């Protein structure tokens, strides 16, 4: 049940442009968790409202977890695939936090998945309104690294955005290789030698073109997943400071 | 439970870390792939031109 | 056009070397458009894994002069010959009917200005979607009726 | 004249396939840095990290 | 080819709010037909662009 809840986050009901507009998802919960009333709800949040509630469950939760939230616009633009992340961000928040029964447990949440009002007037209905020095060592510890391996995680990051951009010329490179060749070979009328000469046009490309698309094969697979950890080494530096 | 969130977080943090290695694997495995295609890429490539 | 003075048989052995070699025959290199390609495939290395080989009648157009020349390709058969992989020593045989095609004549530089030919073109698969090949011209004629 | 402005416009394409080669050149260029810090940065945590597996 | 042109209008780069903001697809045509260059473009049309079009 606790993990047995089972939540789709679609409809990108994105209110169209403001240049910070917030898109609303539905938020079904089809649930056979009995920490969740309905068997479905949907609700149809908005950033704002999760974020929130994210918090709330910062706040009603002492110590006791708080994943990442929704996704940052602090990188995120308004962008499909940002709002996506934040779709995701959700599902992956949500989906730890009911597969943990206790942050699966807020009646904020609760009331939030499983009516459309929003997180507000769900809150305010809701209140019916080793010693410290290793761990805090460990802390430092564990933080100082992680700070570091999330910069490196942003070099290497970065690093993935270098190859993908220089998928560049590369592209036109062997793209205009191609038109080159073919820009002689046309001269050439000469016709076996104007086919040939085209034909390496064609190559040139066919090459470009897989030259060109390794970034998107591989490096893009990376720069996700790279990303992915960055988003849980965010959330779970906010879960630090929810500890402190 | 400010303690219990410690130990928590270390459960969480054996998995995270084990998490991702494999991540990455099929990362890993994306690239893989994209190259051995990469040189069947040209291959079929080549095999045009030589019947060229 | 009458039966050609010389027909001969098109035999050739091809590979990739060290991975697989066969050799086919196809017993004419001249066929009426309601004649019968009766061949074999015969295989003398395989060391790749094959899922299916095929046998296409490709149509080129080809036309203009010199360095103006556009081609034209049409495929207008797949015949499958062989489901799965062979080992060494292997015969396939081939049968394929003209009749349910519909081709037209081979036409060789028609006034200086197009040619339309026709190609069996031999396709072997391996199980990873790798795709193996050799090209052969054919003459298609039409038969006087007697 | 014929020749003279073939081989006129085939300078011209001389003249920009030159300068395509140069960009590939400087467009194999991170690429290198990019993958000399990102050997830096794979190189750097594992010898932070005290799991050898 | 005519009629054997294959198009997936996708990525529904919906520019967000401004009260009529404008969703921009990849317009990818996969296509077989000779009535299209590419056998694979994609295009990122915007609602205006194909309006008019």
């Amino acid at each position: 049940a606790r993990p047995t809840f089972h939540i789709t986050v679609g409809d990108p009901h994105k209110v169209g442009d403001l240049a910070t507009s917030h898109i609303v998802y539905s938020v079904r919960t089809k649930t056979t968790s009995k920490a969740y009333k309905q068997p479905e709800f949907e609700v149809k949040r908005r950033y704002r409202d999760f974020l929130w509630l994210y918090n709330t469950l910062h706040s009603n939760n002492p110590g006791v977890v708080v994943p990442p939230p929704p996704e940052k616009q602090a990188v995120g633009r308004f962008e499909s695939n940002f709002v996506e992340s934040r779709r995701a961000a959700l599902e992956k928040m949500l989906n730890k936090i009911a597969a943990h029964p206790t942050l699966q447990l807020d009646a904020d949440l609760k009331l939030f998945l499983e009516s459309e009002s929003f997180n507000i007037d769900v809150k305010h209905k809701e209140r019916k309104e080793n010693k410290f020095v290793e761990q805090d060592d460990w802390f430092h510890d564990r933080r100082v690294y992680l700070d570091a391996l999330e910069n490196q995680l942003k070099a290497l990051l970065k690093a993935m955005d270098n190859m993908v951009a220089q998928r560049k010329a590369m592209a036109e490179a062997a793209a205009d290789f191609s038109a080159s060749l073919h820009a002689l070979s046309t001269v050439e009328l000469s016709p076996t030698l104007s086919g040939p000469l085209d034909a390496l046009s064609e190559l040139q490309l066919a090459i470009r073109d897989v030259y060109e698309r390794q970034a998107q094969q591989d490096v893009l697979t990376f720069g996700i997943i790279i990303e992915e950890y960055i988003r849980l080494i965010g959330s779970v530096k906010q879960a630090f400071s929810q500890r402190q | 439970l400010f303690e219990d969130m410690g130990r928590l977080l270390r459960s969480e943090l054996d998995r995270f870390e084990r998490e991702k290695v494999e991540d990455f694997k099929s990362g890993v495995e994306t690239f893989l792939e994209s190259a051995v295609e990469a040189q069947k890429e040209l291959i079929e490539k080549w095999e045009t031109f030589l019947m060229q | 056009r009458i039966p050609p003075e010389l027909n001969s048989s098109i035999k050739m052995d091809v590979g990739i070397e060290d991975c697989l070699h066969i050799e086919f025959e196809y017993s004419k290199s001249k066929y009426h458009l309601k004649d019968v390609i009766v061949g074999r495939i015969y295989f003398l290395l395989v060391r790749l894994k094959i899922k299916h080989m095929e046998l296409s009648i490709i149509r080129r157009e080809t036309t203009g002069v010199a360095p103006n020349q556009y081609n034209e390709s049409e495929t207008l058969v797949r015949f499958e010959i062989m489901d799965g992989s062979p080992s060494r020593g292997e015969t396939i045989p081939i049968r394929l009917f003209l009749g349910g095609f519909d081709l037209t004549p081979t036409f060789r530089d028609v006034n200086k200005k197009f040619s339309t030919r026709y190609y069996l073109s031999l396709v072997l698969i391996d199980e990873d979607a790798r795709r193996y090949f050799k090209q052969s011209e054919i003459i298609l004629y039409r038969q006087p009726p007697e």
